[PDB]
């Protein structure tokens, strides 16, 4: 685990994106994590037909 | 237990079993038939300790049954009783695994979260816990006892 | 995570109950086979790459798995195979020190069989490697702790089955 | 052994608006295991640090230096 | 791009038939104890051997 | 299951167009191509045993690990079932030719393929290798029956031992 | 299936207690919607096909679903959709009758989410347009009874999502 | 339930509910009030009717109280009482579902081998609830009697 | 397509295709080029036969076309002309595949659902593709309009 | 399925060589214990029923498993749970007859984990239950026959664990 | 992303045997269209834009997707559907230089259904404008490459269907 | 490949292929022709390459085949000439694509896990690659050893 | 030491000395006397255990000293010796402070890393390690050879 930890955090992504100041935040989601917030009523609006 | 604890470091450093690691593990299984013994007579003498302990605890801290305090009436009494039998159960737990990690995971972890909600003092219940670890000293032999209170101890410390 | 001891104490703690007499029996029982146990565990460690070589030679070697199109023919492919046979049996041996197959539950046969099942890896195979694993630990670590080892090799066997 | 150093790392002209101000001059803690890391970093910002100190009494033990 | 069907589980077809496993593999199926005539049938086969 | 035309059709339908000169080009090419499809076609027809016992004994001949105790077709039951997959491959190989398509392998040999083979224990290299010695027989066989562009009765063949066998990229 | 009826009693069953007090007085109120709840499902059982045609108009038709590519375009696919539109409103009802949604979890909801996506349905359409069902059933049924059909629609959106 | 029953039986046929159906559910629906109030005095009297009928179980069937039989001494013969208790708890479902429906989920399947494997005589239970049936008709009005009787007959055949 | 009919049987036999279906296909490969000649012809005329199909369709059935029909309307007329459209469409996929099974596919399979749902005459639906097969059969000679007959007149049976 | 006959053929057929010596020996130990099997195989039949009843009263009677929501409290549920301890028992019979623990994983263990995890079985209840059946059937069929059932329980124990 | 080159010899190393002269064959013919496919690549990467922006006013512009509700409304997914055609046409220029639609299946076309079935996207509009774009493409690059760019926009279709 | 490489570099930052990269396609396609004229002359003779640069490593590194060392007996010395030939098989393969990718993917990627758990030599086997690569240089003219001595320089390189 | 350890991870988690900690740190100081024992007694075999070992490393191995292996000449052969001994060195200290931390730090970490460019071979370092671990077992009581036994595994576990 902490090997992993450090490959991921040492990543070049985690300094691009975060860079060394910034809190770690949800920058992509699955499709079908999509699916799961923004498809229920209340969420998906007009999603899906004209 | 020492051999999950031995486990859960050695797996997430990816490491066969270091040698010392085995070592406290050869130690604790041999001191295995000692260990139960203390567990029976805890165990054994269950209805005692908390009994007394808890006339400790009310007598050190009159306010918890006093009105306004969260153990007043029979009931409330009652409740405060059974969770001082909870936790020397999870004492006689502790002492058999030789490891603190069943109490941790089993009471100890939130137990400010819960009783805070609960509206119960935390110290207070430590208190009870001290009483419990006096009475269980006089239960216990010398050698006994001091194993026995380290765990009781790491409780109240938990819980401080 | 659980190990006999954890197990024991646990059930007892679902029954809320303070532990039985029965129950300080499992646990006496554990503790009377741990010193067998510690001390495979330690010869495992001692002789880990030489396990998985010579299972790797005595199943996989020279066959139809490692010869071109077979799956563990590439560099990378044979680097990664070797690499899944230590870890099946470094958690073998985990699960010997605990006494439960609860670790290769968790961290090994959860989701092993989809991963197989997709990447390729001819599942057979490698039931026939870890076979061949349980022969070589038995012989390393005398028969009596060889018993021990076994049941954790055929509960990985089992599972990835 | 953790070393701290002082270092005016040279501009990266990241900043519009925002604020460089801490990151032009740094005075930070460093493991001396993670201290390579942060010398590549300092590389790349183009500026050495002034000043290098190490918390640690002495420099090396062969043996149980930890 | 050649789509898998269901999941590949290791299977193990018999490559002969003997009498051990002829006598168990029908009570099995059957779903009774090894009745007591066939029992006797490879005690046979185990007194001899 | 397609052909060429039932596959040009089917893209020209998912996209609603009327076929036009280039999808009648591409169904010419077929058209005119499909008699010497036939003819190759036939000839794997006529020599069908034939290639599947000389594509054999060549296999083992190459591999002889598999006639081997060790191998998968060690045993006369296992070596049945060994040369009816051969029989399998050029049966829907042929099919293949004839509808000038690898639809036809993809959807009925191939998908599921490698998981049969994993489960019960055929070894896919060996199997590939067997593929591709088919091919290069029925080439011969079609070559000498005159089918000038051997193309055809080759992809098919090839298709097949891409899809089964691994990247080793 | 649970109807409101046995959830009740199973809920008494599993703690092992007789019927409370407060447990009638729930069996009391599903008595009470008993006939507004039959009503409406009388007015959806001869309605049904009028039911679809007017949500299929209302959200489905006339998009890029229908258009060639779209997924419900051949006559088969536009056959397909409005053979499951009428699942969902049968089921539906069925729930409305019952009083708990356990039909739409146990027959509809329960693995329905992986056949379409395997199989390339929209679900962002399937849920526009059951949705588009609520508010034509909303309009036959009435709204006391509209209110009710919505709970167990919501269901099937949410499960679907 | 009877809304289960149809639904059910409509669902595997593919079918809105059949307008007779929507009948018969209209007609539960009315019913229900009275199926209620049968399930309240049963359930209010329940203490009553275990205690008296499992009396009149004893001493119809001695044998089965004898020693040597399955509710031999005092442990035994109480859990045969509270097996009494379980089966009036789930007539009490039943006539409040209107049909066997949940009697013959929670008991009613496998009672043979349950009880046969438990040793005791699956025909002295039917004994036991007929005994239980003639108390509960001392205790319904004639027309409410022949509903929960068909809800405890259907027990004693399945016994039976 | 008469390859893939052959290919189907022959696998279903397991039996290599015979030599008397790979003559059939081989009849099929060498009429390629005709039928390829009469699917363009269809295919570059649309524009024509689909408007005077629709002029014969909203002349023979005037009704589907006047105020309440299903037509009625500049935009309704327009999509009904589209179906017409996607008729002769699948009409030329069959005319090159020289079998119906494209047409049947992508068309005739659920029409009656699909057209039942949106209200439609299906057996005006059936006389505009009638219209469809007379001006298309214009368009072709004699010998090549009775191939397109039976690919037009497939569908209007369907359409029944 | 493989007998211990099978498991030694085969492996000496893949070697290729004939039958050794060593083989001889395991094939011998094999037959020779043959009427042992066989007369326990017998007891076992005769018994089984008061085998399964006995070992339900030493364990998962008078339980927290046999309360209400304790998943053996309806009569479906305990009906069930006895007809498992019988397949268990009939299986380690067929296991102990053949030699081999190949029927237990081809028959028993290729779905066990998944239909218990999915009712909601507890395994460690089972387990208890399978191991108080060993110790009434040693009993029964004597301690030779008690320690080759016993591997077979134990075999079963494992893999649900 | 396996090339024609790559593929060639990735078949001749799971078979094995050196490359062989029939395998220098098919990798003669690739480098023989060598010349057309890298001078169609540099023409689509100098007109890249204009390639989309003559397919957008060609299918796209001025319809019900561009007005409000269409789902290229907001500027936020107009921005996001041009870049979408351009994902189409990048990816198509690198399997015609390769030769091979790997790269298509493996990066663009894996679960592509799944996430426009979950945004909301017309797939079927998407296939009508890659068309679009197909048709520009093949003009600027002449029916050598129209043909080959014309196989692989089709696959693209095929599968976004 | 060249072109899979240049592809791939190119996918990462998001653009289509560069004109330099474009312009070393066209001369990689352009010189394929002499590319695959050297992997004929390899292929031709790769029985004598490995024949005499075995002996070669052999006789510069006795140890490899001395008792205990990985190659001790015919069968192992066998399957040592064989690892030697799959490297010119992946040369050959490298010099026709044009790039490194094969030879890493297939056999530079996990070379010292798999060696070290076979109990092999990675430096010896680093030094026989070099004997293939001076054999190779005897047989390739000059300009075109030049080419195929950056394949063997790789292979050496990731090698030690 | 086992106690410098157990200080520093208690540091991190800003804890008190655990009960189990405690524990092994009391141990520790319990089993000092034979620890140095120990100690003393192989420090009095130092030169024999390192000597005969090598001698058993050679003999197991005879391409370490055969042409092309990496201890040619008697100088050497020292070197190799004389690292045999730095390595019984560690572990004394590792006995003594019951915990691997020296052996770790002196002599384990990135012996790999040092050993490849020496060009030595780690795998016949390790033959090496176990010959020396049976020595000193024989030369230590058999009791005490088992704890020491553990951490010569250690050493030889870890080269690789
Ligand atoms: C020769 C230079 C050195 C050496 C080698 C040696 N190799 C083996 C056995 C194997 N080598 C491989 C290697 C590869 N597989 C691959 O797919 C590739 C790339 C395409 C390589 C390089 C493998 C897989 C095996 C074993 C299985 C097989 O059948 O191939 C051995 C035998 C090992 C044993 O103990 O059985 C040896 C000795 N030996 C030397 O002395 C040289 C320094
Ligand atoms: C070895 C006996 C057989 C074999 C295996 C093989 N496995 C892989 C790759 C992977 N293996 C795993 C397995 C695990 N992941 C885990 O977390 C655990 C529990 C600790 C296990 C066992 C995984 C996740 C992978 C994926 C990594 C990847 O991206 O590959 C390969 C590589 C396949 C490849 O193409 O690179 C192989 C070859 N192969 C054999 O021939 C043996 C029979
Ligand atoms: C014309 C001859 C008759 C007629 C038809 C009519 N149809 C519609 C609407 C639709 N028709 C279809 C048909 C098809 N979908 C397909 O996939 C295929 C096969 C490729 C066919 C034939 C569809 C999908 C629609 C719905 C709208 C859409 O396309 O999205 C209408 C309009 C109906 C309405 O009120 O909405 C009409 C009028 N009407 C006539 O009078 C003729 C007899
Ligand atoms: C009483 C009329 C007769 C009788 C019964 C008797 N039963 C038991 C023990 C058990 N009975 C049950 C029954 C049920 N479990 C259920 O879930 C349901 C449905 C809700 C029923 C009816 C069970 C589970 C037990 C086991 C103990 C337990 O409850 O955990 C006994 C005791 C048996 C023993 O010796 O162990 C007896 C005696 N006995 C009679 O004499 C009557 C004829
Ligand atoms: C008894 C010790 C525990 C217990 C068991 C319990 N089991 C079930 C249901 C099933 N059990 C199986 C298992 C098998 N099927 C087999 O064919 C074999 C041999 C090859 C085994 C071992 C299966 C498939 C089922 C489900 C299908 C069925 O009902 O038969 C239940 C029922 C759960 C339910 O309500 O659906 C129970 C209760 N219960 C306990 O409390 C014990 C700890
Ligand atoms: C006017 C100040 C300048 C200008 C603009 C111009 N725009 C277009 C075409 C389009 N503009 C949009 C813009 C939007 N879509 C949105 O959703 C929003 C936010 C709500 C905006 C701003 C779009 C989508 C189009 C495409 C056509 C369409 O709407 O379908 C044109 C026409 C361009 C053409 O060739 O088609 C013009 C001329 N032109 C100027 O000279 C001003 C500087």
């Amino acid at each position: 685990l902490y090997g992993l930890v450090d490959a991921i955090i040492d990543s070049q992504e985690y300094s691009e994106a975060f860079g060394e100041d910034t809190v770690p935040y949800e920058r992509y989601i699955t499709p079908q994590g999509l699916a799961l917030r923004s498809l229920r009523v209340g969420t998906i609006g007009e999603t899906g037909v004209p | 237990s020492v051999v999950t604890k031995s486990i859960v470091n050695a797996d997430a450093e990816a490491r066969y079993l270091s040698p010392g690691e085995l070592d406290r593990i050869k130690n604790f299984v041999s001191t295995g038939e000692r260990r139960l013994r203390i567990a029976q007579t805890l165990t054994e003498n269950r209805e005692r300790i908390v009994k007394q302990a808890g006339d400790q605890l009310f007598q050190k801290r009159p306010d918890v049954v006093s009105p306004g305090g969260n153990a007043y009436g029979e009931e409330m009494t009652a409740t405060c009783l059974r969770d001082l039998d909870y936790y020397l159960r999870l004492v006689t737990y502790g002492i058999v695994a030789g490891d603190v990690t069943p109490i941790e995971e089993i009471g100890l972890v939130g137990v400010r979260e819960m009783y805070n909600s609960l509206g119960t003092p935390i110290p207070a219940v430590a208190e009870g816990i001290r009483a419990m670890k006096n009475v269980a000293c006089s239960l216990l032999s010398a050698e006994d006892a001091a194993e026995a209170g380290s765990y009781f101890d790491f409780v109240i410390g938990a819980m401080q | 995570m659980q190990d006999a001891i954890t197990a024991v104490i646990n059930a007892s703690d679902v029954q809320g109950k303070y532990l039985d007499t029965a129950a300080m029996e499992k646990l006496k029982a554990y503790f009377a086979t741990g010193e067998l146990r510690v001390r495979a565990a330690s010869v495992i460690s001692a002789n880990a790459a030489n396990i998985v070589k010579e299972a790797v030679a005595k199943s996989l070697l020279y066959s139809d798995i490692t010869r071109p199109g077979g799956n563990m023919y590439t560099t990378r492919r044979y680097a990664a195979c070797i690499r899944d046979l230590d870890y099946y049996l470094r958690y073998a041996t985990y699960a010997m020190l605990a006494g439960d197959p609860s670790i290769l539950d968790e961290r090994v046969l959860n989701g092993l069989k989809e991963t197989y099942n997709s990447l390729g890896v001819p599942i057979a195979a490698t039931v026939q490697a870890i076979q061949a694993m349980k022969e070589v630990t038995a012989s390393l670590v005398g028969a009596d702790a060889g018993k021990e080892m076994g049941i954790y090799f055929d509960y990985i066997c089992s599972g990835l089955s | 052994r953790m070393f701290k150093i002082t270092a005016c790392v040279p501009s990266q002209t990241r900043i519009r608006t925002q604020r460089e101000l801490q990151n032009t001059y740094f005075t930070k803690l460093v493991p001396y295991e993670n201290w390579f890391r942060e010398q590549q970093r300092i590389q790349k910002m183009g500026g050495k640090i002034v000043k290098v100190e190490l918390f640690t009494g002495k420099p090396g033990v062969n043996t149980g230096l930890a | 791009v050649v789509k898998a069907s269901g999941g590949s589980s290791v299977a193990r077809p018999q490559l002969y038939q003997t009498v051990p496993v002829s006598t168990i593999i029908q009570a099995e199926q059957q779903d009774r104890f090894l009745n007591r005539g066939e029992l006797d049938e490879l005690a046979v086969y185990l007194r001899s051997g | 299951m397609r052909d060429a035309v039932t596959t040009l059709i089917k893209n020209y339908d998912s996209t609603g167009r009327y076929l036009d000169r280039d999808a009648v080009d591409r169904l010419r090419s077929y058209f005119n191509s499909g008699a010497a499809r036939v003819k190759a076609a036939a000839v794997i027809n006529a020599n069908a045993a034939a290639i599947v016992k000389e594509a054999a004994s060549a296999l083992f001949t190459e591999q002889p690990e598999l006639i081997q105790p060790g191998g998968n077709a060690y045993t006369t039951r296992r070596y049945a079932t060994c040369l009816r997959d051969m029989d399998y491959y050029l049966r829907y190989a042929s099919y293949a030719i004839v509808a000038g398509d690898v639809d036809v392998l993809n959807e009925r040999v191939l998908e599921g393929l490698r998981e049969t083979y994993n489960s019960l224990g055929v070894p896919i290299g060996p199997t590939v290798r067997g593929i591709q010695i088919m091919k290069e027989i029925v080439r011969d066989r079609v070559a000498a029956a005159g089918i000038e562009d051997t193309g055809i009765v080759e992809q098919p063949f090839d298709y097949m031992c891409r899809q089964l066998s691994e990247v080793n990229i």
